[PDB]
């Protein structure tokens, strides 16, 4: 259950739900089935809970990792109409769990703020930068690498 | 001093060919040759008593006493880890190894040294949290030090053998490369390292991680030691990365082999995926950015909605950089790293270098010719 | 001994002075030959100050590494005299006399921490050459390599950097038919900068550029961080754009 | 001696542990090292002596001083690593007689041998034209060399002999119990031109 969600990988509810039902429901604690919190009759209040924290999550790591994605694809994954996805997005949005902004259309989700002049702008710096960073520190290795004791 | 001489003298008369070894120790002692008597025990116990005959470690036991700052404390160790070896029972040669241990004047690391010939033991009986406790321990008195040649190399092949059992195969692809720096044949066969190359080579097969296809080349140790069944694994590394699904399920028997594949056969047809991205992106990207995806899908025969998984996570670590586009269905690459230690990319890179200290230089000139009275 | 306390090394133009002078000073050892002394200053401070340096007698053989002399004698008499006077001021390390970094300072670095309570590695570039500064600074840390033997003693660059003392830098312009050169000012010394920038990355560029025709052919071993920087370049494709001007200048000179 | 600098090469071998010399080859060792520095120091307070060791890669433990204390204090610690590195020691030490707290004085090398010394006849005979142009001597106590290896040592020694007041010596120690004294045979104490 840890492993899964620390590893930033595209995932869905219609498996997670299945198999972490037998795992936690079973798990002896002390020694006993119950535990709550997500595992028994208690803990199915808070697993409801769950759900919608895997799809935050899963909206999250397609945020950051990509910048363009395709609607149609993001639904597969969150088990999600884009009518149900398009509400959910907008309480989201204002929380400020993610920033994504999604179309009626279904051809992009704009992960990165829209192409304005800025953003382009900055990178650019920032890209010249760190080669200069760079180019430096590998000399001072690589002259002793070459003259050594001058046995070679 | 002299109750051991007494018994040596005995003993002296019979055995084969040990009462050459027999003479000599009696005639160096007597000289009080102190170096050419420790030196005498060591050669005495690998081919005599102890297996062409019986009672050396009974004689030990007299002799390491009282001559003890007679031999030198590495020494002490050499001599006792050839009896082990040949002993049956490694728990009557757990219970020596201890007690026997010693050190006076000439202060060396004979207690590291005697605690690997310990772990070597805890290795025979087969509890592997006893082994994995005892490596932990030896390793790190041995690593602080530099001065460790010998020792190194016997404890690194005995750590080796507990990996792949264990069946783990990160830990023993850190630990086989130590060992190649290391090496020493004090009493190593050439079966051992028949035996490290095959894992190693297989080893980076197994993982989820880092492309060492081309590395595996380059180190000497599978280079320079072939068998048949290695002459199926140099095909099988770049099999995965064109990506086929057939030439590593028909030399699929090199895994039966090993029991490092124990839970990494669910982690090898996830480095097939892996390598197929590898391949292409390594040489497209650095010129121009952007690469289509369905030829990486095809190659990995496996669908569309899960090599993206793989991939997502391979972003994820930082083992490449970039996006997946699915609006057009193209994977654009932001950086690919450099596969290690192979020698087509030095030459590819120095071409390269060479256009970019023109530029710097045509540039230059133009810098200064604008702006020259200001400059002085 | 203490190497690792230093992040920033600055040095006052007194010792970049003090060293030439020493080189002669000496007998007139050099060639093959170095010529050492030592580095009073600071230390316990993560800023390193070097104050003085004072001659000592060193024969060196940077081609062998089973040889050398270094004067034991002076860095102890040294080190128990200068208390009384500084009770900071202990000895900081040594001076290497170029032209570069070599494996073959280990050695010598390792009886410098024995007797001295502090040492490091500062490399001044030969005779008098530069507009800029000649000094790197190094300092010896250990490290695991997991091909040979874990504890091997390498050296990793550090900052250089300089500073002095309000009296130094009087002292300076006084003796000196100018005050300093270049780094950053004037309106003319910004561009001399940027053309200042230009001589010097194509120097750093020629160490890769040389040292890969010799690994490739020559075999000099494969490191993951030569290729690691080199595949960087082509990937981030800098992309040209816009912006930075004004038209102010004008109106201001029209009002005076 | 009277304005002599010397450099004594201190041998730290798996031979010196030895029990050849009752009780020990160390202790009487460091008898007779303790004895050649007092002896100088007696002879002449001018006279200085340093310390370099022979054995492993070089380091210049004491430059010119008229202390005993610094050879007596690294006789008791030992070397399993590193024996007789003679052609190193040779070097080092004609390098850092040159500058001197004792300055314009001979120019001389005492070392000890009492292991094999493994250096063959082709670095010995290269050393001695070194030795000549430079016009320093190198004496040998030879303990190392009967103890169970023949003596390589002698013709270099009797060729290196005058080229000064203050000529080379062979001082022969048995190897068996009788010290590492026996400095009766030829002097060393003190320079003289003799054999």
């Amino acid at each position: 259950l840890l492993k899964l969600f620390t590893t930033m990988e595209l995932m869905r509810w219609s498996t997670l739900v299945e198999d972490y039902g037998v795992e936690l429901r079973k798990g002896s604690s002390e020694t006993p089935a119950t535990d709550v919190f997500s595992s028994t009759e208690e803990g199915e209040k808070r697993w409801k809970d769950l759900k919608n924290r895997v799809v935050e999550h899963n909206i999250r790591i397609m945020a950051k990792y990509y910048t363009r994605i395709t609607m149609k694809r993001m639904a597969q994954l969150l088990d999600l109409s884009v009518d149900e996805s398009e509400a959910f997005l907008s309480n989201l949005v204002v929380n400020k769990t993610i920033f994504a902004k999604v179309d009626r259309l279904a051809g992009v989700i704009n992960f990165q703020r829209p192409k304005d002049p800025n953003n382009l702008l900055n990178d650019w710096s920032q890209k010249l930068n760190s080669l200069m960073s760079l180019v430096n520190k590998t000399t001072h290795l690589i002259a002793k690498e070459e003259m050594i004791h001058n046995l070679q | 001093m002299k109750d051991v001489p007494a018994f040596l003298q005995q003993s002296q008369s019979s055995g084969p060919g040990q009462a050459a070894v027999w003479h000599r120790l009696e005639e160096l002692y007597t000289k009080k040759l102190w170096h050419q008597l420790t030196l005498q025990v060591l050669d005495f116990v690998q081919d005599p008593c102890f297996a062409q005959g019986d009672g050396l470690i009974k004689l030990y036991e007299n002799f390491i006493s009282e001559f003890e700052h007679r031999v030198n404390p590495l020494s002490l160790v050499e001599i006792i880890l050839h009896v082990v070896r040949q002993m049956t029972d490694p728990n009557v040669a757990l219970t020596f190894l201890e007690k026997t241990r010693e050190k006076v004047k000439s202060s060396d690391e004979a207690v590291i040294l005697c605690k690997t010939a310990i772990g070597a033991l805890k290795l025979n009986i087969g509890d592997l949290q006893a082994t994995k406790e005892t490596i932990e321990d030896v390793e790190e008195m041995l690593n602080n030090l530099p001065g460790v040649t010998s020792v190194h190399s016997r404890f690194y092949d005995l750590s080796s053998k507990y990996y792949q059992t264990i069946g783990n195969h990160a830990s023993y692809y850190k630990d086989a490369l130590r060992f190649l720096g290391c090496v020493d044949i004090k009493d190593l066969p050439v079966s051992e390292q028949q035996e490290r190359a095959f894992t190693l080579g297989l080893a980076g097969l197994l993982g989820e991680g880092v492309f060492n296809f081309g590395e595996l080349l380059m180190h000497p140790v599978l280079e320079s030691l072939r068998n048949t069944d290695r002459q199926w694994l140099i095909d099988t590394l770049y099999a995965f990365n064109s990506g086929d699904v057939d030439r590593f399920q028909t030399l699929k028997s090199a895994w039966g082999q090993q029991p490092d594949l124990a839970a990494n056969e669910a982690q090898l047809l996830r480095k097939i995926q892996l390598l197929c991205l590898m391949e292409m992106t390594f040489t497209r990207p650095a010129n121009h950015r952007q690469l289509t995806f369905e030829e990486i899908a095809k190659s990995a025969k496996i669908t569309v909605n899960k090599v993206e998984l793989l991939v997502m996570k391979a972003l994820s670590v930082g083992l490449v950089r970039g996006s997946i586009d699915e609006v057009d269905k193209r994977v654009h690459m932001t950086w690919v790293q450099p596969r290690v230690l192979d020698l087509q990319q030095i030459k590819g890179m120095k071409d390269r270098l060479e256009l970019w200290c023109t530029d710097v230089k045509s540039m230059e000139l133009l810098v200064e010719h604008q702006a020259q009275d200001i400059l002085t | 001994m203490p190497e690792l306390a230093v992040q920033k090394v600055v040095v006052h133009p007194l010792v970049l002075l003090s060293v030439v002078d020493h080189f002669n000073r000496i007998g007139k050892v050099g060639n093959q030959k170095r010529v050492v002394g030592v580095l009073l200053g600071s230390w316990q401070k993560k800023v390193l100050d070097v104050s003085n340096s004072f001659a000592v007698p060193f024969d060196e053989d940077d081609k062998d590494d089973s040889v050398w002399f270094l004067d034991h004698d002076y860095l102890e008499n040294m080190y128990g005299m200068f208390k009384k006077v500084n009770a900071r001021e202990r000895i900081v390390g040594w001076y290497h006399t170029g032209p570069k970094l070599h494996k073959n300072d280990i050695a010598i670095n390792e009886l410098m921490k024995r007797y001295c309570p502090n040492s490091v590695l500062v490399i001044i570039d030969v005779k008098p050459k530069d507009l800029g500064l000649p000094t790197e600074a190094y300092i010896s840390v250990e490290e695991v390599h997991d091909d040979g033997t874990p504890t091997s003693k390498t050296f990793e660059h550090v900052t250089s950097e300089i500073g002095a003392e309000e009296a130094e830098e009087v002292g300076v312009e006084h003796l000196l038919r100018d005050i300093k050169d270049t780094t950053v000012g004037t309106l003319s010394q910004r561009i001399t900068n940027q053309v200042h920038g230009l001589k010097g990355l194509n120097s750093k560029l020629l160490d890769i550029r040389t040292y890969l025709e010799k690994v490739a052919s020559g075999k000099l071993p494969i490191n993951h961080h030569i290729i690691y920087q080199l595949q960087d370049v082509f990937n981030l494709l800098p992309d040209a754009s816009l912006q930075e001007f004004v038209k102010a200048f004008y109106l201001k000179t029209n009002d005076q | 001696m009277v304005l002599e600098s010397t450099m004594v090469c201190v041998d730290n071998s798996e031979y010196m542990r030895n029990g050849d010399f009752l009780p020990t080859r160390l202790q009487a060792q460091q008898d007779a090292v303790n004895i050649v520095c007092h002896s100088k120091t007696r002879s002449n307070p001018e006279n200085n002596v340093g310390l370099i060791t022979l054995a492993n890669d070089c380091e210049v433990l004491t430059t010119l001083t008229p202390d005993t204390g610094r050879i007596l204090s690294k006789l008791h610690t030992v070397q399993p690593k590193g024996k007789i590195t003679f052609c190193t020691g040779i070097r080092v030490a004609h390098l850092a007689l040159k500058h001197r707290q004792g300055k314009n004085h001979k120019m001389r090398i005492i070392a000890f041998v009492g292991s094999p010394v493994e250096d063959n006849e082709k670095d010995l005979v290269k050393l001695a034209k070194r030795l000549k142009k430079e016009k320093v001597n190198v004496d040998i106590i030879n303990f190392g060399e009967e103890e169970v290896n023949t003596e390589k040592l002698t013709a270099f020694v009797n060729t290196l002999n005058g080229k000064d007041g203050t000529g080379s010596h062979l001082v022969t120690v048995p190897p068996g119990p009788s010290l590492a004294d026996a400095l009766i045979s030829s002097p060393i104490l003190a320079g003289e031109g003799g054999a």
